[PDB]
């Protein structure tokens, strides 16, 4: 059995001290799972802070990519964990990464309404001029979605 | 006849209940009462907000792996129902995989979908109400709790399903 293997069972769960154990004794803190989902996606998108704090502590890419070109970044974007998308940004987590659609955590933040993480992403360089494939930005979103209170955050 | 066919694809995980729903649309029964080799309608005429029509079910149970048979399945459907089981935290977490596949194959931002927890018959469940309507409303799509076996919210499953591939 794989110590990766262990560590995504782990960090699903929330498992603190296990991750740690793992860790300790040689585990991939990058071990991806058959969608691509690291240690750290599945943290970021279960919202355990913690884990999300040792993980990158011990050297996790910040930047893992999945194979819809998601990274932890866009999944606690999405979902609406702040302190985690704090934390990610901290560690240089690249706030204009595009998925496979193209779009970045600022598009995924304004399609979930999530207006302090998209203020939170701006602060930090977030780009509201940057286009998904079919040619929208963040922007555009705010202005289909009838979001009046994010069309004002983004421009500004 | 000139009336309107939906080709309503069912993803989710292994054993969420995805064929349980299928068959208690059509069948009108749990799976108890299933018997494959006999019951082999994959339609059913319905009325939905007074307009007549035909729900086609395409359902990916037995292929949820096969990738190549699941984007084909995808494809050719028109809505999708992302079915979870509300006593299972992976199955959750795996909405949000068969969400991003399918606006791959289907290329597009804004496709017709449906957030489904079943299950809900069961007490005690694992992922609470509130963490299914904050996902569906942070994905924009309809949250409906469903249960295959007492038939609560099957229909409204479907239809809201129709509904929203009418306002598309
Ligand atoms: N109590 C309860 N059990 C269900 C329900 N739906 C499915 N099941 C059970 O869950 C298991 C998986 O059902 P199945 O339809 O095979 O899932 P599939 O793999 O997604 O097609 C079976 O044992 C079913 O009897 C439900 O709504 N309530």
């Amino acid at each position: 059995m794989d110590l990766g293997k262990k560590l995504l069972e782990a960090a699903r769960a929330g498992q603190d001290d296990e991750v740690r154990i793992l860790m300790a004794n040689g585990a991939d803190v990058n071990a991806s799972d058959r969608w691509g989902w690291t240690p750290l996606h599945l943290a970021a998108w279960w919202g355990h802070l913690e884990i999300v704090e040792v993980l990158l502590k011990h050297g996790a890419d910040v930047n893992a990519a999945d194979l819809h070109g998601q990274t932890p970044l866009h999944l606690a974007a999405m979902v609406g964990h702040l302190e985690i998308v704090e934390v990610l940004l901290k560690y240089g987590a690249d706030v204009n990464a595009k998925d496979t659609m193209g779009a970045t955590p600022l598009h995924l933040a304004a399609q979930s309404g999530h207006l302090e993480i998209v203020e939170v992403l701006l602060k930090n360089g977030a780009d509201v001029n940057a286009q998904d494939k079919f040619g929208k930005t963040a922007f555009d979103i705010s202005i289909d979605n009838g979001n009046e209170d994010l069309a004002e955050i983004l421009q500004k | 006849s000139h009336m309107t066919e939906y080709k309503l694809v069912v993803v989710g995980a292994v054993g969420v209940g995805k064929s349980a729903l299928t068959i208690q649309l059509i069948q009108n029964h749990f799976v108890d009462e299933y018997d494959p080799t006999i019951e082999d309608s994959y339609r059913k005429q319905v009325v939905i907000d007074g307009e007549t029509c035909l729900l086609d079910i395409l359902d990916t149970a037995g292929q949820e792996e096969y990738s190549a048979m699941r984007d084909q399945y995808m494809r050719t459907g028109e809505g999708f129902l992302c079915v979870f089981a509300i006593n299972n935290t992976k199955s959750f977490e795996d909405i949000h995989h068969y969400r991003e596949q399918i606006k791959r194959v289907k290329d597009s931002e804004d496709v017709p979908m449906v957030l489904v927890g079943n299950k809900c018959d069961l007490p005690s469940r694992t992922v609470d109400t509130k963490q299914a309507q904050d996902l569906a409303r942070s994905y924009g799509i309809p949250f409906i709790e469903t249960s295959a076996k007492t038939r609560q919210g099957v229909d409204d499953a479907f239809y809201t399903l129709v509904r929203e591939i009418r306002k598309h």
